DNA sequence: CGCTGCGTTTTTTTTTTCATGTGCCGGTCTCACACGTGCCTGGAGACTAGTAAGCGCTTCTAGTGGCGGTTAAAACGCGGTAGACAGCGCGTACGTGCGTTTAAGCGGTGCTAGAGCTGTCTACGACCAATTGAGCGGCCTCGGCACCGGGATGCGATTTTTTTTTTCATACTCGAG
DNA sequence: GTATGAAAAAAAAAATCGCATCCCGGTGCCGAGGCCGCTCAATTGGTCGTAGACAGCTCTAGCACCGCTTAAACGCACGTACGCGCTGTCTACCGCGTTTTAACCGCCACTAGAAGCGCTTACTAGTCTCCAGGCACGTGTGAGACCGGCACATGAAAAAAAAAACGCAGCGGTAC
């Protein structure tokens, strides 16, 4: 057959999902985790759907924020993968550990 | 459950695709686990404490906003 | 004014969330004031850094 | 004829440094800037010399912190000198530009 | 009378920053980018502060015009009246 | 001629000195902590009073299951390629440490702008009714945008037509018959 | 014999090829846009009371000098170890095609709890008067820095001693 080199579809994959906004995590297993989460500071607790998508809308642009710091840290090291020794640095330098 | 690993592989790499990510080491998506578990924690904790305070057993989207707003992670649009 | 033409730009009527984004991210001014501030539904301006791109 | 090593002085200055407290910057020098810099908003200032030190405390601190998060950047690109780029890098994961 | 102090934050100076830093080693480039960094900083900080006291129609800049200006810009500094 | 080893000369690595900055002890001088005293303002007492808030009861929403169905999405795995990490070389940019030069610091001293309190006056905003018309919840409608395909358009990728150097063998040139 | 010349291979630029992304309409459905009449929150208008504008007065503390002293900054010089680019090995992370799974729909029925409405009490703000806590003055004595003399662990040098290229010399082999 015929096939693209490892990375074209990668750089497709990017300019896809730059150019959208819908939410790119499953709502379902999302909101299962929330529920999993909450149940640790109170049981029988109870969400309006939109408080869901609320918690849903940061943590993705959040992520998405941070892969992109994570990215510049990745190409700083004259690479072009991400490893957790990127996020750790951008995490470092944002003040979210020590 | 344990349905932090429902955060599939693919979904971690469509968040990265939007955050500009040409390749990904296979740790990272256990990693992303870990940070979005401790975001998600965070805020909720906060939440949750808006709602007790308020005497209700139903977090709204308001106690989410104030939390977020606290946590440095203002949100427009669902309130506040 | 800015999501107004942002909207113009991409053949719509009715501003959604993303013309806010696009408006607010490209007016280096607005972007610093609302530089915390997540816009919901209004994904990233698009941005891939040159030494990721190929040839 | 007796040298130290590169980078011997160095790591002794580091010690010496950390372990003290005192402002690095001589005063006038830092207090003519402030000034110089006050003129750009108001003609005519003045300064109560507590304001002068409260700053200098500021931006002795604010530098000192940059260098830290500078110093682990040039480090993740596997060196050990600090350059612009690492500045750049951090000030741009801070937030302190774009 | 000295139109350019940025430079009075000396080569020396900064050098020991950056000791104070933990950094062993320190790139020529530096020195300028270092100064010029500063010159942003204070001006952010001079800015907010000489707005506060212009907003107390006072002629005298006062320490605690710094720290409310130190404050606002998420800088917040202890031991100046905090 | 080529090798081969073996005394030589150098290099690498070890051991011992050695010159250095360390942080370690114990006596002097300074100004900063701590006390104190006396005055003044801001907390306490106590009682008045008016209104916020908490609890129960009224309704009805909007949150929690749960039930299958189809599909898009994850899962998994195989196959190869490009990118991560080490290892080599080279080159100059930092670093040290010396001497020349500079400008910071220090402390005491003399002016004067401007802080900052202090005791007046008066425009300005609180408050407190009574009125009224904007802004809000609620019901229709209809005209953008979302989803369909269908085809034109752009681009990477593979598979075919140009230089480049080299590589192993054949057309010219001097004497020979 | 010798300068010579066309095969291999390498590298490269062009044309199938096919593959995924944008534009053309056509279909329909849903959500924005807009009116309806109802409710309270904005306005109107007046008075009572205080916040702050105002002009002085006070004294502070900020400016600015004098003129030694020294430390720090500056400015050279010599060399080393770090930055940086170039290579080449291997493996891990992308790309594409089976197989597995669970999300997303558009229904269901049920209940809590949210959210509103009332009534009652106990909880605050609000007067005033009255002490004492707390602060702005002036005093003094002691911790701590500062100075200079110490052994003291040290990394840098100096002094021996266990290896890797260099001569240079002995000698065997081999054609001739
Ligand atoms: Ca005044
Ligand atoms: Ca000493
Ligand atoms: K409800
Ligand atoms: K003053």
């Amino acid at each position: 057959p015929h096939r693209y080199r490892p990375g074209t579809v990668a750089l497709r994959e990017i300019r896809r999902y730059q150019k959208s906004t819908e939410l790119l995590i499953r709502k379902l297993p999302f909101q299962r985790l929330v529920r999993e989460i909450a149940q640790d500071f109170k049981t029988d607790l109870r969400f309006q759907s939109s408080a869901v998508m609320a918690l849903q809308e940061a943590c993705e642009a959040y992520l998405v924020g941070l892969f992109e710091d994570t990215n510049l840290c990745a190409i700083h090291a004259k690479r072009v993968t991400i490893m957790p020794k990127d996020i750790q640095l951008a995490r470092r330098i944002r003040g979210e550990r020590a | 459950r344990d349905n932090i690993q429902g955060i599939t592989k693919p979904a971690i790499r469509r968040l990265a695709r939007r955050g500009g990510v040409k390749r990904i080491s296979g740790l990272i998506y256990e990693e992303t686990r870990g940070v979005l578990k401790v975001f998600l924690e965070n805020v909720i904790r906060d939440a949750v404490t808006y709602t007790e305070h308020a005497k209700r057993k139903t977090v709204t989207a308001m106690d989410v906003v104030y939390a977020l707003k606290r946590q440095g992670r203002t949100l427009y649009g669902f309130g506040g | 004014e800015l999501a107004g033409n942002a909207a113009r730009d991409n053949k719509k009527t009715r501003i959604i969330p993303r013309h806010l984004q696009l408006a607010i991210r490209n007016d280096e001014e607005l972007n610093k004031l609302l530089g915390r501030v997540t816009i919901a539904q209004g994904g990233v301006l698009p941005n891939i850094q040159a030494v990721l791109l190929p040839k």
